[PDB]
């Protein structure tokens, strides 16, 4: 581990600086180093880990989609053969993306999830596990595609089960989990009805719990509720 | 693409 | 060279794909590999090389500025000591930036400039040499700072001398060189009057030559002329 | 920051 010689607190501090500088690859490397110290993460540190890798893999996904579109257009009838290069470069980006997903899943398995006992930590990490298997599923085509999809589903389902027992319906982690599992249903599992039902029920149950919240909690929860509504509008 | 967090 | 086994044409093709995917680090790596084939570059290939490295180093410069600002605020009176981490991380980004600049200057010196005989190639490469020494000058503080600044000045001056003899006043390379040398004067050499004079004279001489141009050339030239005017407005 | 190309 190239961060092995850096203090945990210094890694966290530099992750925050890297975020301010929009240096998300550095931020992810610092947070990987922090996780590898072996101590549990705080709520804020979980956010730093998630933001870093979400931005890294999000950029990879966007690039993969551009390249995969070009590759598709080059395979249609009437397109001029341009050689192996588009496929090769799409594969290069894909392999890098898969490497990042493997890294995140590795941190979750060794050993974040097994030490996470509170709902706010355990649901967060299980949601992340679902997310990174979902990103692997977006690019998968081989013998293990169904197993990858099922690994995402299983992680999301365990997170959902805990969140419904242990968190109020407005908790932002519970809401974000439902948002993302709904997207999984729609985009990965070919289950648009489940996606829509989950988004609607999540939204409605959150609405009915807003009255219990402070102004600041209300702002946090309604922000994610609007994302649920946005997706419902896209899908209906 | 749909929203995720 | 990690690109040594890839065909030149494949590297150029992948640089174009990387640009479409906004993968500028990859684009720069592909173009470095193409340059290292040893053949001269075409006009379009020079644009690909420049765009790739301009985007890579531009992101590094933006991050360095964020970090250097934080470092400055942490050294003012009344600021709480937070340890070596801000300086360390600013230094990390700075060293990476310097590495990219060294790489570009190395490609120019080995051997792009010495084989560039036409004004459109030679002025372009000398402008790039000025630009990458200017980026080194932005972060320099040591014994060699004056020599770095003078290396930028010398490259820009040679490019200017050729451009004035060999290119019309509306040529976009001539205009872009003048734009950037003017910025060098203002930001690096502490010569705001020279910066303003150069931008104004460049703009006026281009204006007087627009009548010779086609509609498409007119669009290209007036685009850069507006950048000169924008800088003049900032500075006056 | 000023414009450069
Ligand atoms: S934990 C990252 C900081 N939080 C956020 O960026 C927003 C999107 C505002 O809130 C959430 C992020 C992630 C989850 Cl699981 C829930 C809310
Ligand atoms: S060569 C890169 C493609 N050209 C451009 O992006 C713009 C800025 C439109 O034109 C110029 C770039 C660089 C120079 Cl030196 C001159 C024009
Ligand atoms: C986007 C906000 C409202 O979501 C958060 C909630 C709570 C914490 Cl502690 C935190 C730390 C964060 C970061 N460095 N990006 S974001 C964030
Ligand atoms: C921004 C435009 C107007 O400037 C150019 C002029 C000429 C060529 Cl050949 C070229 C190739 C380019 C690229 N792949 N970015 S840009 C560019
Ligand atoms: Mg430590
Ligand atoms: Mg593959
Ligand atoms: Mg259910
Ligand atoms: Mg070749
Ligand atoms: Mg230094
Ligand atoms: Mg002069």
């Amino acid at each position: 581990g190239a961060m092995g010689s850096m203090e945990r607190a210094s890694l966290i501090q530099k992750a925050k600086l890297a975020e301010q500088a929009e240096r998300y690859e550095d931020m992810a490397a610092f947070m990987k180093g922090a996780v590898e110290k072996g101590e549990e993460l705080s709520n804020e540190e979980r956010c730093l880990l998630s933001v870093a890798y979400k931005n890294v893999v999000g950029g990879q996904r966007a690039a993969w989609r551009v390249l995969s579109s070009i590759e598709q257009k080059s395979n249609e009838e009437g397109s001029e053969e341009k050689g192996p290069e588009v496929r090769e470069y799409r594969e290069k980006v894909e392999t890098e993306l898969q490497g990042v997903c493997d890294t995140v899943l590795g941190l979750l398995d060794s050993h974040l999830i097994k030490e996470a006992g509170d709902a706010e930590s355990r649901v967060f990490y299980l949601k992340m596990k679902g997310d990174y298997y979902r990103y692997l599923a977006e690019v998968a085509t081989g013998d293990d595609k169904k197993r990858i999809i099922d690994s995402a589903r299983s992680a999301y389902q365990e997170a959902m089960d805990i969140s419904k027992k242990e968190m109020p319906p407005t908790n932002p982690i519970r809401l974000g989990l439902a948002l993302n599992f709904s997207v999984f249903h729609y985009e990965i599992a070919n289950s648009p009805e489940e996606a829509i039902s989950l988004a609607k029920t999540t939204f409605d149950e959150a609405m009915a719990d807003l009255h219990t919240l402070s102004e600041d909690s209300y702002k946090d929860s309604t922000l994610i509720m609007q994302l649920l509504r946005d997706n419902l509008t896209l899908w209906t | 693409f749909p929203a995720t967090v």
